[PDB]
C-alpha cells in the first residue's frame, strides 16, 4: 500500500468529520469521522483558479498577452450513494444541509493517503426508477484552502548512494549486475543514472535499480554513476576484457 | 461464498409448499422418465460490474428452470410458472439479507425436438450480490 | 529521430524546469528540468491570435472585412496522468499551483525536438472511478512568448567530451583548474555536470566551461563528469597532496 | 482535366505565395509558391454576406422582411497536416503567424483549377496521441476580396448551332441519329432543345447532343431544333413512313 | 400467467367467425394430412421490461400461425391473412380488458423446403400486460 | 519478457497454499484420469492499447482454470474457486510489483457433453502491463 | 510496389541476429516435420483509407508467425515472440524510410487441435504505407 | 445498361496493355488447367443510394479478379497486381465519361484450400453511376 505507484481506486472510503477539534490534525485516524457506505460514484471538487491580468501601457511587448494566476477556488464535489434513510448519518448530512453550516469531510483512498476538504452542502438529488436501486445524489460546495494529500507526504533524500566497486572481471559481454542503493534508511527519492566514461569498452545498461554493464573490447574503464540531485556521484573501476 | 446457500435458501423456499417435483440444485440433473416434472436452480455470468468504490458488488444471473415430458401443452408450463414458482419467490425474506437487489428478466420456452424427450420452461433473474 | 519525417508520438515526455536560469537557453539539456512520467494523455497549448478591426469610412469599397491579428497568445496546455501522491514532482506542481508562480515546462517529442512554455497552473482535477487508476488532470495557461521548437531548427551534436585527467597534486589552497570541452568543435548546445565522487579529499566546483578542484585533504579519488542530458561521460582521477 | 465535370477531389495541392508580385496575376504559375506537403485535411473559408436592414417607416405593408446583402466576409480557412518540423516552410508559416503579416495562398484542385485567398494566420495547434502521427492544426483569417477560380474560367458559345440535314427516312422505330454540332472550335456551352412539330408522327429522343428522331405515322413534318439561348435554332425535313 | 385466458379469448374470437380450420392452442400441434389448413396460437418473449414503477408490466409476443398444404400459391395465404385473422382481431373486448396495449408487429411467410410438406404464414403482435 | 514471470508468480502463490491439485502451467495440459483436479493458468489477448505517451502499456487477459470430473455438482466447483483461488489473488505482492494494474472481469462454467469426461470453471482477470 | 520490398526488408532485419529458424517469405509455406521452428511473413487488408489529399496512403496488416511443434509449452512461444522477434524489429531504419509509420496490434496463439500437429503464434502489425 | 460497356471498357484497357493472360469476361469463367493466369471483371451491389434529387445515381462494386496457379507465392500476385492493374486503372478516358466517380476500396488474397488448384488476387473498386 504505497503512494509511490499508481493504484486502482476500488476500495475508497468517504468520511465526514463529526468531532469538534481541527480535522486537519490527524485525518488518518477516523476517531471523529462519520463513515458512509455504498457510494455509487465520486467526483472530487477540482481545484480551479482565475486569470488575473497585469497589462500596462508602458510595455515593450504587447502582442503576447501576459496574465497571472488570480485567486483559486476548490470548486464543488458531488457524489451518489444508495438512498439509505435508515442509515444513521444521511439524516446528519440532511441536517447539515438543512442547517446549512460549514463542515469538513475526508476521503481515505485505497492507497495509504487521506484528503479532507471543508465546505457546505449545495445539492441533494434522488433518482427513482425500476430495475435498479434508488440513488441519492449529493453535491457539496467546498470553501477555503483544502488540506491536500501530498502535503502530508514526507521525503527522504541525501546522504548519497552506494555502489559496488571493482567488478573488473569482464568477459563475453560482462553482464555483471551493479547495485546502486542509498545509504540513508534505504528508502529515499530515487533519481540516478549511470553513464559510461568510455561507451566503447564498457557501456552502461541501467535497468530498474540494477546496472547490467557489458564489455566488448578490452580496456581499463572508470564507469561513473551520478544522482539526480547533481550532488552525489561515484566512479567504478572496470577492466574490460575482449576475451 | 453465498452461491451454495442462495440456491439452498430459494430451493427450500420452494419446498415449503406441496411437493411433486424434484428440486435438483446446480446442474448435473440426470432425470430419466422416473423423477419427472422437476425444477433446477443454477447461476451464470458472475461479472465484476464496478458500480461501487468500496466493495466488489458482483453481479450474476439466476436461472430457474422446469422440465415437463414430451408434448404436454404449454398451458401447464404457464400455470406451473405463474403459480408454482413465480409468486413464492417474489418475496422470500431468507435471501433478502443474502443479496443486495433482485430483478426479474424474462420467461422462455424450449423443448426437445428430436424424439421429444422433454419440454423445458426457463425463468431468468438478474441478481446483484456482494460476494 | 529524423525531424523532417512524420512521427507517431510514442515516447513523448513532459518536463518541468527546476533550475534558476533561462529555460530557453539550452532546451536540449534536461539538467535543470524535472521529469514527470506516467502521463496519460497530453493536449498541447493552442496558439491563438484574435482579429483586430482596420476600417475607415474614408476607404474604398467596404464590402469586406480588412483586419489584422492582434494579441497573439499560446492559450493553455492540459494533460492527465496517473495519480502519484508519493512521487517527488507531483507535490512540486501541486505547490507550484498552490502559490501560483510562473514557471516554465518542456515537452520532449520522439525527435530530439522540444518546446518550452512559461505559465501558471490554472486548474487541478482528480478523476477516480472503480476499475480505473486514479488520474489527475492539470491545466496550465501559457504566458508571454512560447518558445516553440521550430525556432532552433539547427541542432548539431557528435561524440566526445574532452577533459584534462591527472592534475593530482595541488597546493596553495589546492584549487586546480581542469579544462573540459566538447568534441563537436563547439557547435552544439553545450552542457555538462561534474562533482566529487567522494568529497572527503577533493572538492570540485565546476564553473564556466571548466572545473576547479580544491582538495580539503590528501588522497586519491575519481571525478565523474556527465555531459548535460546524459549521453557521454569522462572520469579524471585526482590525488590531492597534503603538501 | 476538365472543369465541367464533377471532380473526385482527392489529389488537391496547397501553395503559399512567397514572391512580391500580385498573386492574382498568374495563379496557375507555381514558381513563386511553396507546396505544402502532407496535407491531412483541408477546410476552405466559406464566403458569407451580412444581412443589411432596409425596411422603412413610410412604405406599403411591411409584413415581409426587406433586407439586402450587407458587408461580405471571406471567413476563415482551416486545415490539418502532418507535423513536419524538419521541412523547410512550416517554420515560415508559423513565422508568418509570428510576424503577423497578410499573405496569399492558393489551392490547386485535382481538376485543372486553382483558387487563391489572402489573409493572416490566426490559430496554430498540434494534436498528439499514441498510435497516430502528430498533426498540425492551422486556421487562417481570410481577408479582402479573394479570387474565385470561376472568374479565371472563360466562356465559349455563339456562332449558332449546326445540324445534320436530310435523314428523311423514318420507319420501324428508326430513331435516326442527329448531331446538332456547335460551330465554335467544338468546345461550346451546349444549351439547345429539339422537339418535333407533331409529337405523334415524328418525335425526338435526344441524348448527349445526339438526337434520335423516331416515327410511327406517315405524312410530312419539319422537326425544329432550337437553342436554349433563344436566338439560334434549326429545322430538319422529316417524312416518316409507316412501312 | 393470464396467457391461458388470453389465448382462450383470442381462440374463441377466431372460432366465432366462420370455421373450416383447426384451432390448435398452445404448441404440441401434430397435424397429419387430415387437419389441414389450420391455425395455431401461442406466445413467446415474456420479458420484464418494467418501464413502470407501479407494477411489473410485462411484455410478450403473440404468434398466430396458419398452415396450408405444401406448395399452395401465396395468394391463398394472402387471402387467409386478410380475411380470417388480421381484421377479426382488430377489436376484441375480451383481450381489450385483459391486456393494456396490443400492437401489430409483423407478418410473413415460410414454406417447408425439404419434402415441402407444409407452408405456414405467421402473424406476430406485441402485447403489454400486467400479471 | 513477463509472462513466464507472471505465470510463475501466481502459480507459486497458488502452490504456496494447501495442495490437493496439480498445477499444470501454460497450455498443453494433457491430464488423463490420474492427475485430477488440476489448475491451468494462461494468457490471451495482449494487444497494444497505447493509452500512454511514454510507454506502450499493453494489456492481456489472465485465465485461471480448474477442471473437475463430469457431473460433480457445481456447489463443489463454487466452493473450489473460493476454497482455493479467488481470495488468494486479492493480495499477492509478487505480481503487484511486476505489473501495473489488474482487475477481475468474470467467472464462468462449462463442461464436456459428449462422453462428459471433464467439467471446468474459468477465472478471467484483465491485467495491464508494460513491456 | 512495396510489399515485396517490405517483406524482403523485414526478413533481412530478422536474419541479422543468430539463426535457428527458417524464414519462409510469402505465404505458401509447406513445412514438413523437419524445417521446424520457422517464421512466416505476409500482409493482409490493403485498403484505401484516404486520410490525405496528396496520395493514396493505404494501410495493411503485417503478420509475423512463428510455428512450433504440436504441444510444446507456450513459455518458449512467449520468449520467442517477445525476445526473439519483438525487440529486433522495434527499429529497422530501412522500414522507416520504406514506410510512413508502424504500429503494433496483436499478440495471439493458435494450437492445432485436429491431429495437433503444430502450434502457431501470431504477431500482428498495422502498417500505414504509401505506394 | 452501363455494365456491359463498363466491363468492355476496362477489358479494352488491359488488353491494350501487354497481354500475358486470358480475359474471360463477366463471371462464368470455367478454366480447366489449360488457360491459366487470366483475369475477370464483374459487378456486385448495384443499390439505389439516392444522393441526388434529380438523378437516381446508383453505385456498385467493381471486381478485377486474377487467378494464378495453386501455391504460387504472393510476390507474383503482388507484382502482378501493382504493375499490371493498379497503374493501368489509374485513369481511363472511357470510364470518366461513363460514370460519375471512381474510388478504390482495397484488395485481398485467397486460394483453393482443399486440393488447392488455384490462387486468386481480388481487387475491388467502387463506382458511382447514373442510369
Amino acid at each position: 500500500p504505497n503512494p509511490t505507484m499508481p493504484v486502482k481506486g476500488a476500495g475508497t472510503t468517504l468520511w465526514v468529520y463529526k468531532g469538534s477539534g481541527d480535522p486537519y490534525a490527524n485525518p488518518l485516524s477516523d476517531v471523529d469521522w462519520s463513515r458512509l457506505a455504498k457510494v455509487k460514484d465520486l467526483t472530487p471538487g477540482e481545484l480551479t483558479a482565475e486569470s488575473y491580468d497585469d497589462s500596462y501601457l508602458d510595455d515593450e511587448d504587447a502582442d503576447w498577452t501576459a496574465t497571472g494566476q488570480g485567486q483559486k477556488s476548490a470548486g464543488d464535489t458531488s457524489f451518489t450513494l444508495a438512498w439509505m434513510p435508515g442509515e444513521q448519518g444521511q439524516q446528519a448530512l440532511l441536517a447539515w444541509f438543512n442547517e446549512g453550516d460549514t463542515r469538513a469531510y475526508k476521503i481515505r483512498f485505497p492507497n495509504g493517503t487521506v484528503d479532507v476538504f471543508r465546505g457546505w452542502v449545495s445539492s441533494i438529488g434522488k433518482a427513482v426508477t425500476a430495475k435498479e436501486v434508488i440513488t441519492r445524489t449529493v453535491k457539496v460546495t467546498n470553501v477555503g484552502r483544502p488540506s491536500m494529500a501530498e502535503d502530508r507526504s514526507t521525503v527522504t533524500a541525501a546522504t548519497g548512494m552506494t555502489v559496488t566497486p571493482a567488478s573488473t572481471s569482464v568477459v563475453k559481454g560482462q553482464s555483471t549486475t551493479l547495485t546502486v542503493a542509498f545509504q540513508p534508511e534505504g528508502v529515499t527519492d530515487k533519481s540516478f543514472r549511470a553513464v559510461s566514461a568510455d561507451k566503447t569498452k564498457a557501456t552502461v545498461s541501467v535497468s530498474g535499480m540494477t546496472i547490467t554493464v557489458n564489455g566488448v573490447a578490452a580496456g581499463k574503464v572508470n564507469i561513473p554513476v551520478v544522482s539526480g540531485n547533481g550532488e552525489f556521484a561515484a566512479v567504478a573501476e572496470i577492466t574490460v576484457t575482449a576475451s | 461464498m453465498k452461491h451454495t446457500e442462495l440456491r439452498a435458501a430459494v430451493l427450500d423456499a420452494l419446498e415449503k409448499h406441496d411437493t411433486g417435483a424434484t428440486f435438483f440444485d446446480g446442474r448435473p440433473a440426470v432425470f430419466d422418465e422416473a423423477d419427472f416434472p422437476a425444477v433446477a436452480v443454477y447461476l451464470t455470468g458472475a461479472e465484476y460490474t464496478g458500480e461501487e468504490l468500496d466493495s466488489d458488488t458482483w453481479q450474476a444471473e439466476l436461472h430457474i428452470e422446469v422440465f415437463l415430458p414430451a408434448q404436454v401443452p404449454d398451458s401447464e408450463l404457464d400455470a406451473w410458472m405463474e403459480s408454482r414458482i413465480y409468486p413464492v419467490m417474489s418475496d422470500i425474506p431468507a435471501l433478502s439479507d443474502l443479496i443486495t437487489s433482485m430483478v426479474a428478466s424474462g420467461y422462455d420456452y424450449r423443448r426437445d425436438d428430436d424424439a421429444g424427450l422433454w419440454s423445458s420452461a426457463d425463468l431468468t433473474y438478474v441478481i446483484t450480490y456482494e460476494m
